[PDB]
């Protein structure tokens, strides 16, 4: 009940539901750090456009 | 309303160089690709040169490549371009025309840039002095 209370406030982000273009490898230095879990080719870091209005 | 001057343009021989300064007003040049194009004596006219909103790309044409560098500058509104071994072919009147206003329009919806720039890539709908 208190986290729906505190959600309330908070702004909708329907609108950003829209197709966005986004680009893995981006400029920047390191993408394989030196331990390897199966995490490195994983990155989960792109950096991605998007229209808003 | 929208206003673009051209100046630095005079009589030159071939070899040298030459600085023409386009200054705007009446918006924001900050992120206006503008088109520098020329017109020869009898003769239709002709593009010379494109450079995108941030200056991060420009187009010259085959036959004036290399001869021409196009630059901008948002803090002036200004935009300039600087030749290089000038050719007697060159004579024309030069022209600094603007982009297809502000944003892109799709469906009555105008889209502007990243960090709210003025871009396109279209028809030149405001033509300078010359
Ligand atoms: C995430 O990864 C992606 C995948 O790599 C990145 O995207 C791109 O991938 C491409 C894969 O093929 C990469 O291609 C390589 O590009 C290498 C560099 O080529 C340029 O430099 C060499 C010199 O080192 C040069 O010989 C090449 O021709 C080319 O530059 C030339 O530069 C001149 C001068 O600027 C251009 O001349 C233009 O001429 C016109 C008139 O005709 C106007 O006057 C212009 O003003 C003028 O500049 C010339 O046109 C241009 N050459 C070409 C063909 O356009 C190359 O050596 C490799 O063999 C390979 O082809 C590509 O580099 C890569 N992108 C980048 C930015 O690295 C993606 O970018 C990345 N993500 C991020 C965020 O970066
Ligand atoms: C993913 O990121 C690349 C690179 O963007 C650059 O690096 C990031 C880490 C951030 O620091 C960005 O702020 C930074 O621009 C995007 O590609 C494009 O790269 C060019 C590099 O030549 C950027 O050019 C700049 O343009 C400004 C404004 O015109 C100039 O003042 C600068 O001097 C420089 O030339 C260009 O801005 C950048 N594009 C964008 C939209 O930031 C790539 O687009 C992006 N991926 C996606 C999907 O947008
Ligand atoms: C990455 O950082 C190292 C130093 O830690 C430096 O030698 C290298 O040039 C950097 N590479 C890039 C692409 O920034
Ligand atoms: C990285 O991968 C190799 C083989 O895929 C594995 O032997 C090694 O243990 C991995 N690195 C780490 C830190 O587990």
């Amino acid at each position: 009940s208190l986290w729906d209370q505190s959600l309330k406030p908070c702004v909708q982000l329907t609108p950003l539901c829209v197709t966005l273009d986004c680009s893995y490898n981006i400029t920047n230095n390191i993408t394989n750090s030196i331990t390897n879990s199966s995490v490195n080719m994983r990155e989960e870091i792109k950096n991605c456009s998007f229209n808003m209005t | 309303q929208e206003q673009l001057v051209e100046s630095g343009g005079g009589v030159v021989q071939p070899g040298g160089s030459l600085r023409l300064s386009c200054l705007a007003s009446g918006f924001t040049f900050h992120k206006y690709g503008m088109h520098w194009v020329r017109q020869a004596p009898g003769k239709g006219l002709e593009w010379v040169a494109l450079i995108s909103d941030d200056g991060m790309r420009k187009y010259h044409s085959d036959s004036m490549w290399g001869r021409v560098t196009i630059s901008r500058d948002n803090s002036k509104n200004t935009l300039y371009l600087q030749f290089s071994s000038l050719k007697v072919e060159d004579t024309a009147m030069f022209f600094c025309a603007r982009e297809a206003g502000g944003p892109i329009w799709h469906d009555d919806v105008k889209y502007y840039d990243f960090n709210d720039g003025y871009y396109n890539y279209h028809y030149m709908d405001v033509w300078g002095k010359g």
